[PDB]
């Protein structure tokens, strides 16, 4: 019983993280106006293309 | 005793490695350190 | 020009949102709702590093955002109370001309192009500082004199 | 007792070295108007930037 | 040019400190604390081989500073005693154009900038080439013709 529930603390740990990261990582091209996201960068970030 | 004696620094037992990896790590300390300073004082000496 | 919205706290204004391109920014500093209840239903991502209250624009309805451009060379700018002298990396006016309140308003160039957001600013003595947000050809920067404060 | 003094001698100058490069290397940035030391020079030396 | 910047740091004032750029600049070879409060409790980093001490210039009186560029084509510049003569990337003046005591003092473009402060320089017949010191890209340099003295 323990050993599952840290094990699954673990992931749900390194999901948040990986979140985060993304958030942080992105910001600064959905935060500025007339910006367009590199296509690499959307692939890595998981996100839709551009603006659309 | 039917020996000598075993009086000097350099009979000390084995497994003496300690003394060695201490004065090696901070050898290793400074010789990094002295590194940094030689090649920080190179740059400054050809910058005017 | 006429590009501005009031946002409004409960009980006063508070400072202002701008339609600058393809999104609607306003300083995250800034509480209260935007005085357009079409922007004022608007979801915005809030970045606590850049100050900025961000969203896309409803183009399809508004399509009277002003222009704007990354390019900052040296000169003067219309900042609506009256003109900011730019040098170096740092926008610089009188410093009666400042006031609390008066954050977001844009600064125009020549072409009537935005160039930066007003945070704030700070006192130099004959002059005040300008703290801005403004942004290169990829991403969004902002620019922090020192002992700068929020307006 | 002298093998404890030894050590902690050594140590002592590689601070003082590391301490000399520190301000060395920095001191040019300082006299410069603008302060623009470079991103990676401000982690090395333990340094703050211009706008700081 | 036509600013003053030249705060003395004696009663026997032997050279003088200015405010260049977002720093405060005086040689490191005159003693003496400079005047007006403000900057004489500042603390100065020395560098032995520039001659220089420099200081963060406080918030409330940097609007006082001095305008600071790196650019330096030949011909001529300005300062408080006469006109300098730029040439071969050296900075000269007639001779008796200035004495010891006068040193700290910028050399401003025609933009009223500052290019380069004097520390001394080099009698040679009819004129004197000046040991100053100038700034290039993000870095700051030294400049001492042969027997040139501190002034
Ligand atoms: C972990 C490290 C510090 C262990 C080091 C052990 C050292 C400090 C000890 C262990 C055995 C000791 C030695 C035993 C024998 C002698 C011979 C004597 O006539 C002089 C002291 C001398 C030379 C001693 C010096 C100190 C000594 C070397």
């Amino acid at each position: 019983s323990v050993a599952s529930f840290v094990l699954l603390s673990m992931v749900g740990v390194a999901v948040g993280m990986c979140m985060c990261a993304r958030r942080r990582c992105i910001t600064p091209y959905e935060l500025t106006p007339g910006a367009t996201v590199p296509f690499l960068l959307s692939l890595i970030c998981c996100i839709r293309t551009a603006k659309a | 005793a039917s020996h000598t004696t075993l009086g000097v620094q350099d009979i000390s037992a084995t497994a003496m490695s300690w003394v060695q990896k201490i004065t090696g790590g901070v050898g290793l300390v400074v010789a990094v350190a002295a590194l940094i300073l030689i090649v920080v004082l190179c740059v400054s000496f050809s910058r005017h | 020009n006429d590009c501005i919205f009031e946002v409004k706290h409960e009980g006063k204004v508070t400072g202002y949102a701008c339609l600058v391109g393809d999104k609607v920014m306003k300083p995250a500093h800034v509480k209260g709702t935007i005085d357009n209840a079409d922007l004022a239903k608007l979801a915005f991502k809030r970045s606590s590093k850049y100050d900025l209250e961000c969203a896309q624009i409803p183009v399809h309805m508004k399509s009277d955002a002003s222009k704007f451009t990354h390019e900052k060379p040296e000169g003067y700018y219309n900042w609506h109370h009256g003109a900011v002298q730019y040098s170096g990396g740092r926008f610089t006016i009188p410093t009666g001309a400042g006031k609390p309140g008066d954050s977001g308003r844009p600064i125009f160039d020549n072409k009537g192009r935005v160039v930066a957001i007003v945070l704030g600013g700070a006192n130099e003595g004959a002059r005040t500082a300008l703290s801005v947000v403004t942004w290169n050809k990829d991403i969004v920067t902002k620019i922090t004199p020192e002992g700068a404060e929020e307006w």
